[PDB]
DNA sequence: AACAGAGTGCGACACCTGATTCCA
DNA sequence: TGGAATCAGGTGTCGCACTCTG
């Protein structure tokens, strides 16, 4: 793969979920816009509230790949779930060719979810989606840990 | 009567003077009166007393358990064991004769180049059915199981392989099942006359207000056992201390365990998180629960890195809440039909314990423990392990049927093991064993509340 | 003095043994005044017996009594061998014409020579009686628990169920009929169950004093380094068996050797290994062509599953042939010869064990392929295993993570690893990292049961056992 | 038309543990 | 989205066959 000197920016997302007080879950994310050094250059932690960890990840994703969109230039994405990428890697042409469906033949969780990081990624094909994980990274993901923590704690 | 070796108790008798903290002359009045009951003492290594009661039957099982293999017996341990083996025999409480039943035997090394044999009853255990003031001192039992003679028709079951020849019992076997029950209830009702005694198992404990009080007692006891017929071991017994111990505690003057709980104050985020985490069950019945909890979230949220700002006000916030939990909330009556439900967990330094029914929504009653300096060192496990004792005891002290829930994992695992693969166990797991057997306890593993980084008790 | 029937030649034995020594000519010679001046002790007779100078043994603890039978058909050729063996017997005495209520049918046994063994048939009896459960008889912990030296010897007792008698009253059920005439013993009859569990509690019982002895049944065995020490136990030996009234006979003892078998198993400078004979037996098989016959090859294969690392894999075909097909018939392939062939080989290609030591810390290393694992065992500072095993998976352990493969492979060999131990410690030798980890291990990535899962972390908190972490000789 | 011990495998029921799926 | 009933499947007991050693 091409080094990260090349693409035009690189985001980091990370989700993190807590156990809240008649509430399940309380849930935040938190992305990082970086433009090559490493130079983080700014910082978006939201929280969603009651859900779980998987579906702030994937809000986390499709956050990252609408700033994306907005921003010019090839760019790549990491993440700590590995899972959704390569899922989408391995069953993208299959997910919009059978129309948004699992192989048990069901609307699988996080349709629309599902519908805009397909489309996102279809419209801006140039766009690297990956997941390294001790490396150059291991900073920038503690500190999105942080911010997922402070989303979630927020209420 | 001639046994193999003898103890120094002449030795053992002048450093139980000396250790006892009494006047010179108390000192020497109590030295004369133990020197005028000679015979008392086991000088003899493995020497074992006798007992005049009817023999008990103790083969009240209905279906005929299957013999059990044996396996190889390391040749270092086989002098010292055998040795062992041939005084019990010329006791005559050991004898040779053929059985349907064997039992598995191995040895386990001690702390020097002895060996300790010990015999696995799980088979035969499984399908038999059962049914304070200043001045203390203490005495204990050396062997008193092997006080009460067995019924001739039931001693074929205790049998075991050693040396290619097998070897029957005549009095109560150790570790099993319902052998410690029957040798209490009958060392309990042995001093059903002197009030203010404490026996437990095997060691029995006094206390007195004054001296000649206490000399009173002791001659009494001492008549007493010897018109029973039983044998101290001076070794491991104490007396006249203002410390000992018992029932795995430390008794000082005039308890331990207390139910104020607190907390001293937080320094990191770590600790922060821990206590929100270890107090998320609170939420389940209190409803003013989130008023509370809000301040602690409002500092989580606008705090970074290590470094806190938390006031005093965070203080009295914690101090409300824990009376607000502890005083009177919820607290239910317990339900004597229903079975009893206990969760434990450890900390670095505490621990803590809850108690429902039925798996009720509401606690019953609170426990903790402080740690010393002792158990300071230990591993983690240790100090969890007699945290889980005390709890237990705690537990069946206000039981019926009990479950616990603990992080420990080889408990269950022990508790359901099919047959294949039974083999040995560990010098301690025996110990906990003597409760496993029991079903009417049942314990469980579910990872809850991990508690690693915690501000310890107050002062 | 006894007189029987067939006399035997003593002095071409006594011989035999003293030329097949390693010994030098003094040393021949302190050996042959040894055996000379204890010259009571072996046998001069064919069919000589012993007796015992103990208190009689009670077997009669049945409650009900069996119906008697009768006798079926018989062999002919061996009718004059055992009529001379029954007439010998009566010359000595164990075997009295006596008429009772009970009696048991006969049944001969070939032999190695011309004779025919005695063996009787004992159903109703042996269910109508309460068996005693003693367990002393484990042949596998001998051979591997035992001790090697420089110089080994065994001794080997003949007739030994004949010298221990019985109670007066408990010889009725003994009873048994030849040509019209009913007969009762004396003594321990051969083929009663209980029989064999007295023998060997009476023998191990007299040998407990001697240091480094192995018994097993009717086999006595010890190894010593120098000859002063082994001429000192060996005359130890020869008075306690004189006085225990045993006897022993030359052809199926050997003493002071380098190389000598036992239980089927030779011994030898560098450790055990397999025979000779068994070598030839497995080289003259050919293609199975019955369940009965497959099933008895694959025993005899099994009987030495325990000297080569990777036995298992290889047979996995031949045991799931077995339940393909249904009946004696059985669907052949030339796949399979060409295994039978490899299995063959590889053992022709066979190396020697070694013992287990007691004071030493045992040590295991395991290892995992894809769809196999492999177990080894050492002591510490060696280098030649003791002993081998191999796992195959299942198809549900197929569908497992390679860390459940190589955990379970962990439980597979510590299931025997620490009934090895003996008491010892444990180190273990494994590819995997570390353990806490293994206990982080979140539960969304793992597949297997939970009920596996904790019994593997039974193992995390025994003191006995430690791990360590090694990178050597990786494959996937 | 034998037994005791050891080793291995396969095979038919029992009982419960986990996943699928429907419904609020 | 989450929650609990129904149900297919792994683990455990006991049966069978064979081998060897004596």
């Amino acid at each position: 793969m091409l080094p990260i000197i090349e693409y035009a920016a690189v985001f980091y997302t990370d989700g993190s979920a807590i156990r809240s007080p008649n509430k399940s879950h309380s849930s935040g994310m938190g992305i990082v816009h970086a433009v090559f050094e490493l130079t983080i250059e700014h910082q978006w932690s939201i929280p969603l509230g009651d859900h779980t960890a998987q579906y702030a990840e994937i809000s986390a994703v499709e956050f990252a790949c609408k700033k994306a969109n907005n921003i010019s230039g090839p760019v790549l994405i990491v993440t700590d779930s590995d899972y959704v990428a390569r899922s989408v890697n391995e069953e993208l042409p299959f997910w919009r060719s059978n129309g948004f469906v699992n192989n048990k033949k069901k609307p699988l969780k996080h349709i629309s979810k599902w519908k805009n990081i397909s489309d996102s990624l279809l419209l801006k094909r140039d766009i690297i989606i990956v997941h390294e994980p001790t490396s150059i990274h291991t900073q920038g993901n503690n500190l999105a840990d942080k911010l997922a923590t402070q989303g979630s704690y927020t209420v | 009567l001639e046994l193999t070796v003898k103890l120094p108790v002449q030795d053992f008798k002048k450093e139980l003077i000396n250790k006892a903290n009494i006047n010179n002359e108390e000192k020497k009045q109590l030295a004369k009166l133990l020197d005028k009951y000679d015979v008392l003492w086991q000088q003899w290594e493995n020497q074992v007393g006798h007992r005049k009661i009817p023999p008990h039957n103790i083969a009240t099982g209905t279906v005929a358990p299957r013999p059990q293999r044996q396996y190889h017996i390391n040749t270092k341990a086989k002098p010292s064991i055998q040795q062992v083996i041939d005084d019990l025999l010329k006791q005559g409480v050991l004898i040779k004769q053929t059985s349907v039943m064997n039992t598995p035997i191995y040895p386990v090394p001690k702390p020097d180049g002895k060996w300790r044999m010990v015999l696995d009853y799980r088979a035969v255990n499984k399908t038999v059915p059962l049914i304070r003031q200043k001045y203390k001192s203490t005495i204990d039992l050396s062997n008193g199981f092997w006080a009460h003679p067995i019924t001739k028709d039931s001693q074929w079951i205790t049998a075991f392989t050693w040396e290619g020849k097998q070897h029957v019992w005549t009095r109560l076997p150790q570790g099993f099942l319902n052998s410690p029950a029957l040798f209490t209830a009958d060392v309990v009702d042995l001093l059903k006359n002197i009030p203010g005694i404490s026996v437990y198992v095997d060691d029995i404990y006094f206390s007195t207000e004054t001296v000649s009080e206490h000399l009173k007692i002791l001659e009494k006891v001492f008549k007493i056992l010897l018109e029973a017929g039983y044998i101290v071991s001076l070794k491991k017994s104490a007396l006249l201390r203002y410390e000992v111990t018992f029932l795995g505690f430390s008794i000082t003057q005039t308890s331990e365990f207390k139910d104020k709980q607190n907390i001293t104050s937080p320094r990191t985020l770590k600790e922060l998180q821990s206590i929100l985490g270890l107090f998320n069950f609170a939420r389940n019945f209190v409803p003013n629960f989130s008023e509370i909890i809000k301040p602690l979230y409002s500092l989580i949220s606008t705090a970074e890195g290590n470094n806190i700002k938390w006031t005093s006000e965070h203080t009295r916030y914690l101090e409300e809440i824990v009376s607000a939990l502890n005083h009177a909330g919820n607290l239910e009556q317990r339900d004597n039909e229903s079975p009893l439900v206990v969760k434990l967990n450890a900390s670095p330094k505490t621990g803590y314990i809850r108690y429902y029914n039925k798996g009720g929504q509401k606690p019953i009653a609170y426990a903790s423990h402080v740690f010393t300096n002792t158990e300071l060192k230990f591993t983690p496990l240790e100090k969890l392990l007699v945290t889980m004792h005390k709890a237990l005891i705690k537990a069946i002290d206000l039981a019926q049927p009990i479950e616990v829930y603990s992080p420990i994992i080889s408990m269950q695992k022990l508790q359901k093991t099919p047959l294949p693969e039974r083999k040995a166990l560990s010098t301690r797991w025996i110990t906990w064993l003597s409760y496993l057997e029991d079903p009417r306890i049942t314990f469980y593993y579910d990872k809850t509340l991990p508690d690693l980084k915690n501000v310890p008790e107050t002062v």
